[PDB]
RNA sequence: CUCGCACACGCUUACAUCAGUAACUAAUAAUAUACUGAUAAUUAACAACCAAUAAACCAAAACAACACUAAAACGUUUAUUAAUUACAUUGUUAACCCAACACAGGAGUGCACCAAGGAAAGAUUAAAAGAAGUAAAAGGAACUCGGCAAACACAAACCCCGCCU
RNA sequence: ACGAGCUACCCAUGAGCAGUUUAAAAGAACCAACUCAUCUAUGUGGCAAAAUAGUGAGAAGACUUGUAGGUAGAGGUGAAAA
RNA sequence: ACCAAAGCUAGCUCAACAUACUAAACAAAUACAAAAAUACACCAAAAUAAAAUAAAACAUUCACCUAACAUUAAAGUAUAGGAGAUAGAAAUUUUUAUCCUGACGCUAUAGAGAUAGUACCGUAAGGGAAAGAUGAAAGAAUAAAAUAAAAGUAAAAAAAAGCAAA
């Protein structure tokens, strides 16, 4: 069982082996979620496969037979991904009808930025716990300054990315008078 | 408005030119040369 | 695989990620800007495949097939036609090969010609009746058809012979999906007919 | 008095 | 190497000691009794998918632990590598 | 760069000069 | 010192463009028009500069008083920082007294 | 004696002195953070 | 798997399954001798050795006696043009031991094609006699040879 | 002078640290110092049956893509509830307060896998 | 000719193999542990991580027999509960660190004094002055602020000031 | 604001002191490692922003030394040399 | 003849408007020694700004000086002040929409520090760089094209005597 990280030895000194091409979002949606669970695994061994005479065509400093292969496969399963997932997400919109998985809450962090603080999961509720009690959601006094500067700071760099647009335009606009 | 001299070269040779003749640095070198020039008038 | 290329780059009609570009414009390369008329992606009538006539340069009034086109500095590649010479076998003792190789043009230096009459046209865009979008001569006024063109793979889908790791359209096209509320997890459990008894405890989350 | 001035380098780049 | 079994180097003192110090009158070995250690249970191992190992664990014991024995009692007898061995 | 035309005319009539001092016309 | 080589592209500024042709149109804006807008009217400007004048202190004085609080905190301080500086030397230095 | 070898490194005195942590533990040392922040410092801390 | 979340285990908690998993492997030829015993994987950074013996198991059924692992340190030296320093990425390496005294050897991938080699000799002597036909005769002297005179 | 830039790792540090590269725990320390591993927290790969199926890891490029639609939570409840809504209805044994028959669940804690806390991994 | 092997701390791939070095690192070359590229690599038994709450214990370490004064680091057992279930995680290269340098300087511990490590001279010539050394007739402090330095000497006495380490 | 990773003094916790002489581990004696820095010569953009060679002082103690902690500038610390 | 020299772009500056004002990106990990899934707690807080400087010293005093109320006047007036330096109101007055946004601003020692808060330097707070130029195409490098003009040198050592020239 462990040829399976090999091509067919009938396949291993050609310069290009042919393949098909990766599978679309559209074709997984059609296939019930137990194929799509076992097209899971037929595409993992053909990604470890490939994975693996990636490294050993850099050992033996040759080029690799036909390397669009690794991108396909990646594609495919980053694809099968994308659909379960949607399946899942579509469920739980359903049934609870949260929009996201990790429970979460917008806070704001000792350094005054509006952060989205995701949960971790622990044994013990939250007042018990001495670790999570030291952290400081809010800002002091001082920090109010510091917020000011960075809204100031980042309009300057709108406004002089706005004013480089502009310029370009009239620039061309004397280049290529064509109106 | 920014006004920098751009004929700056040509008020050069127009000392230069009568340090063309003399020995040592002092007929390259616009300072040496200014010096000089003057001297010799 | 994405490769990111710097704010500030010039376009050599070389694949940006290539031992060519990389030869003609290493790591740290900023070169002068180029201004590039702006156009929108709607407003561009040149493809790939489609027949065109040369406006400017030492070959003038004659008709080429466009091979590629660069958008990022609006060019057109007409196959054999602008010309100049370029040797590419090279060695110490041997210089070979001398072959014919093209120069870009600007959209300005090319128009688009109808099938018909085989004259130059001013191509505009149209809407159609049948929701559809083509191109339609000024001049003459009649649709111009779109260029279908072979692509990068070099693979015609046509003419196919399916491998042993290849999924025949049969067994792809195939629907096998019942949209039931249950999750991939508890479908596959199910099916597979592994039975799991306890429960998770309480968890607290923050 | 005992008057001391550090020697200072110039920048590695160059 | 060694090192692939896994094996690893280390420094300290070397010791040749036979159980007990060169002045004891008794020099020489009968036999030894070598409980084996918890890891090495015939039941872990047969979780461990090695069936054969069950014996080798022995040997190996065995063969370590003897030969130092029989090492060290004949260092005590003087005998070392360019004395060779006589009996 | 400095902006303007004069000083790059007077010195286009120094380049054409030298020009005539390497080489003299027939 | 040394010099261009290559003659610019020479620029034509035709004379005759909208915003020549059209320039101090409205001026009269009062006389001609029975009085009712003030030429100040016609300036596009800084707001705290139109139809206003005056040495760089009272320019900067005057900027705080009007957009002061609007400013960046950078640029409000440089400001402060400007005007005592400009205060410091108009009234304690110079020549003439 | 002789001099200029002043820094003699230990990884826990440098994260215990100048780490993550130790800055955020003081309402200055909050502050700290925060400038280079602004600054658009690469590293905010050890 | 890998990059998620992992549900809290306390005392008499269901058995935690992973149905889709997300690791990947590489089989590398070693770079030392290794024992006929003894196969070498790069695995993801986040992958334990229980993991791993699972891991091969059941999807690929191969019986592993033992497994170790180690990780790697990619370097931090090599310096950009801007002089800013490119890290080649740390990974982990696995040594795994076969059971049932199966021995394993790494195949040779790229055995070489004799008629592709032999092509490849006789075009590099067409090169070369092409190479000897464009070369200067000696007693021309450097005149072109174009002209039939 | 240190090292700044360079990320923080179990390789740096003296003896006493111990950084862990993002594996998870699969166990705690018990009585002997030695450490246990509780079989529940390693996780167990579910793997199908592969041999008796067809599918491959690549498709035939003649085979056409399809129009792309995104599921929505509507489309999903359209191919399931609705059906059995509409023949409920009709029949006029529909009932607000109990949906559990059409696939509804009220309240999460009960069952394995729980969709809002995410009780699975994958 | 002799600062050697290891560990801690610290450094982070500078280590390994193959190839290259016109130029870049070496304060020159030859070539390469240090420049360039490609490819690899340190595998746990050592080390880190590795229980609480009650209760009896006045009685040093010093070869510990027994004591000294300055009164001394280091755990047993009993009870009560401690998830019980192969394989957890992490450190394992180096010629290395702090001194702007491939710096005669600064650097803890264990064992060694060689069995391990290394090379004072790129090639000449054999001027002055300079540095470091060995020897010197007769004399023996006549030198000099002072027997400073040096010596085949390596001893005795007396004051001033501070008791002493 | 930042600094006690150098140095001053502390706090925890470790580590070293061989031979000889003595009833003695006596802030005794000789003399290594170790710690200092007497005197001279080198060196003076030096090997070195305080070193090298010799020579010296202490060397079971008010001794040396590792690791982790503390005290902060109107301050600290000090067998006072500002 | 070497060393060199020339570009005009990258972007910037100052205002206008404007909605409204902590950008982008978040799968996991991030306040253990940040980026290390998982155990019984603690958690948190405020006190007038000062001085350099002006008064020719300095002692009371010394505009602005991180607190929204603008504009035209009243007015540098009433007042306040070692009655010195200086400081300084108010009552009361005036203010007509919206579009016509740009530039007698910079062009690589300039304009932002900025190709970047990066390299590098500091234990740390912190400090903080330099650097670009071919063409329609280099998928036109036996490569083609217009400056050969700074100091420095080479082509080409020197020949009594002296501010080097006149
Ligand atoms: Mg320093
Ligand atoms: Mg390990
Ligand atoms: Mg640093
Ligand atoms: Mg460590
Ligand atoms: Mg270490
Ligand atoms: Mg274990
Ligand atoms: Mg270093
Ligand atoms: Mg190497
Ligand atoms: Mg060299
Ligand atoms: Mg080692
Ligand atoms: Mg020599
Ligand atoms: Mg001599
Ligand atoms: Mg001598
Ligand atoms: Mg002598
Ligand atoms: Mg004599
Ligand atoms: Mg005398
Ligand atoms: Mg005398
Ligand atoms: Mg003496
Ligand atoms: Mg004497
Ligand atoms: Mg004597
Ligand atoms: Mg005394
Ligand atoms: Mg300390
Ligand atoms: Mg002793
Ligand atoms: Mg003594
Ligand atoms: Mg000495
Ligand atoms: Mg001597
Ligand atoms: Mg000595
Ligand atoms: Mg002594
Ligand atoms: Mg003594
Ligand atoms: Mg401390
Ligand atoms: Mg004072
Ligand atoms: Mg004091
Ligand atoms: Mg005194
Ligand atoms: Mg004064
Ligand atoms: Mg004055
Ligand atoms: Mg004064
Ligand atoms: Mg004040
Ligand atoms: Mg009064
Ligand atoms: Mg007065
Ligand atoms: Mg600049
Ligand atoms: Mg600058
Ligand atoms: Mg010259
Ligand atoms: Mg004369």
């Amino acid at each position: 069982g462990l040829e399976e990280f090999f091509d067919d030895p009938k396949n291993w000194g050609e310069e290009k082996v042919k393949s098909g091409a990766s599978w679309t979002c559209q074709q997984l949606r059609n296939k019930s979620n137990e194929d799509l669970h076992k097209l899971w695994y037929v595409l993992l061994k053909e990604r470890n496969m490939l994975l693996t005479l990636e490294q050993e065509a850099k050992r033996q400093r040759l080029p690799m037979p036909s390397p669009e292969r690794l991108e396909k496969v990646v594609d495919s399963m980053d694809a099968l991904d994308k659909v379960v997932q949607e399946r899942e997400d579509a469920l739980r919109l359903l049934q609870t009808g949260q929009e996201k998985a990790r429970p979460g809450a917008w806070r704001r962090d000792i350094f005054g930025r509006i952060i989205w603080h995701k949960f971790k999961q622990w044994p013990i509720p939250w007042y018990l716990n001495k670790k999570y009690n030291r952290k400081r959601f809010f800002a002091m006094p001082y920090v109010e300054r510091f917020v000011r500067m960075r809204i100031e700071k980042q309009a300057r760099i709108k406004a002089r990315k706005r004013s480089l647009e502009r310029k370009k335009e009239k620039f061309l606009q004397e280049k290529f008078p064509h109106l | 408005l920014r006004s920098r001299v751009t004929d700056r070269y040509w008020r050069v040779q127009e000392v230069l030119k009568h340090a063309r003749h003399f020995r040592g640095r002092k007929n390259r070198c616009y300072r040496l040369a200014v010096r000089a020039v003057t001297r010799a008038f | 695989s994405k490769v990111t290329l710097p704010p500030n780059y010039r376009y050599g009609m070389s694949r940006p990620g290539s031992l060519s570009d990389k030869r003609k414009n290493p790591p740290g390369t900023r070169r002068r800007r180029v201004p590039v008329e702006p156009i929108s992606d709607e407003d561009w009538h040149l493809f790939c495949g489609d027949k065109v006539e040369i406006l400017e340069g030492k070959d003038a009034g004659k008709q080429g097939k466009v091979v590629q086109v660069i958008r990022q500095r609006n060019w057109v590649v007409v196959e054999g036609l602008n010309t100049h010479y370029r040797y590419v076998g090279k060695t110490v003792d041997y210089r070979g090969t001398m072959i014919p190789s093209e120069a870009p043009l600007l959209h300005n230096q090319v128009k688009l010609v109808d099938p018909t009459d085989r004259k130059p046209t001013d191509v505009e865009w149209r809407f159609t009746e049948a929701g559809e979008r083509v191109r339609v001569s000024t001049r003459s006024g009649r649709i111009i058809p779109k260029p279908e063109f072979p692509r990068a793979d070099g693979i015609v889908p046509e003419t196919w012979i399916d491998g042993p790791k290849d999924t025949s359209v049969e067994d792809a096209l195939e629907k096998t999906y019942v949209p039931r509320l249950k999750t991939l997890e508890e479908e596959v459990m199910e099916a597979m007919g592994i039975q799991e008894t306890r429960r998770h405890k309480k968890v607290y989350w923050y | 008095k005992k008057r001391f001035t550090p020697p200072t380098y110039q920048p590695k780049y160059k | 190497k060694p090192d692939k079994l896994p094996l690893f180097k280390r420094q300290y003192e070397n010791t040749i000691f036979i159980g007990s110090k060169t002045a004891d009158p008794l020099c020489y070995g009968h036999t030894q009794f070598h409980l084996l250690p918890d890891k090495l249970k015939r039941e872990k191992l047969l979780k461990q998918n090695c069936a054969d190992q069950i014996e080798v664990v022995f040997r190996a014991n065995a063969i370590a632990s003897l030969f130092a024995w029989t090492g060290a009692q004949a260092m005590y007898q003087g005998f070392w590598s360019e004395a060779d061995v006589t009996r | 760069a400095k902006k303007g035309f004069r000083a790059a005319y007077r010195f286009q009539k120094e380049l054409e000069r030298w020009r005539l001092l390497r080489c003299p016309p027939p | 010192f040394h010099v261009r080589v290559t003659l610019p592209p020479r620029k034509v500024v035709d004379r005759w463009n909208e915003k020549r042709a059209m320039f101090g149109v409205y001026d009269n804006i009062g006389i001609l028009g029975n009085f009712e807008k003030h030429p100040k009217e016609l300036i596009k400007g800084p707001i705290w500069l139109r139809g206003w004048k005056g040495n760089e202190l009272q320019r900067c004085i005057r900027k705080k008083r009007m957009v002061g609080n609007r400013m960046f905190i950078d640029d409000l301080h440089n400001l402060n920082k400007r005007i005592s500086y400009l205060y410091k030397h108009f009234n304690r230095h110079g020549k003439y007294r | 004696k002789a001099r200029g070898n002043e820094y003699q490194p230990s990884n826990i005195k440098r994260k215990h002195k100048h780490g993550w942590v130790r800055r955020l533990r003081t309402p200055t040392g909050v502050q700290v953070i925060l400038r280079r922040m602004h600054k658009g410092r690469k590293s905010l801390s050890h | 798997a890998r990059n998620v979340l992992y549900p809290l285990y306390q005392l008499g908690n269901p058995q935690l399954r992973v149905f889709r998993t997300n690791f990947f492997i590489q089989l590398v030829r070693p770079g030392t001798a290794q024992p006929e015993d003894t196969v070498q994987f790069r695995i993801p950074m986040e992958m334990t050795r229980v993991d791993l013996r699972n891991y091969l198991e059941r999807i690929y059924n191969v019986p592993v006696a033992a497994v170790r692992t180690r990780v790697q340190y990619g370097s931090n030296r090599r310096r950009d043009h801007r002089n800013i320093r490119i890290k080649k990425p740390d990974y982990k390496v696995a040594y795994v031991q076969l059971a049932l005294g199966q021995t394993f050897t790494f195949p040779d991938l790229f055995p070489e094609r004799k008629g592709a080699s032999v092509d490849v000799d006789v075009r590099d002597q067409v090169l070369e006699d092409q190479r000897q036909k464009h070369s200067p005769d000696p007693r021309r002297g450097g005149v072109p040879g174009w002209f039939g005179l | 002078g240190a090292d700044r830039m360079s990320k923080w790792t179990s390789k740096r540090g003296p003896r006493t640290f111990c950084k862990g590269r993002g594996a998870k725990g699969t166990g705690f320390h018990g009585r002997d110092g030695k450490f246990v591993q509780i079989k529940e927290m390693i996780p167990e790969l579910v793997v199908p049956e592969l041999a008796g199926f067809k599918l491959k890891p690549y498709v035939n490029y003649r085979a056409p893509e399809g129009t792309d639609t995104p599921l929505t939570a509507k489309q999903l409840f359209l191919e399931t509830a609705a059906p059995a809504i509409e023949k409920d209805f009709k029949a006029g044994t529909f009932d607000p307060e109990h949906l559990e028959k059409y696939g509804f669940e009220p309240t999460q804690e009960g069952k394995l896998f729980q969709l809002y806390p995410k009780n699975f991994p994958r």
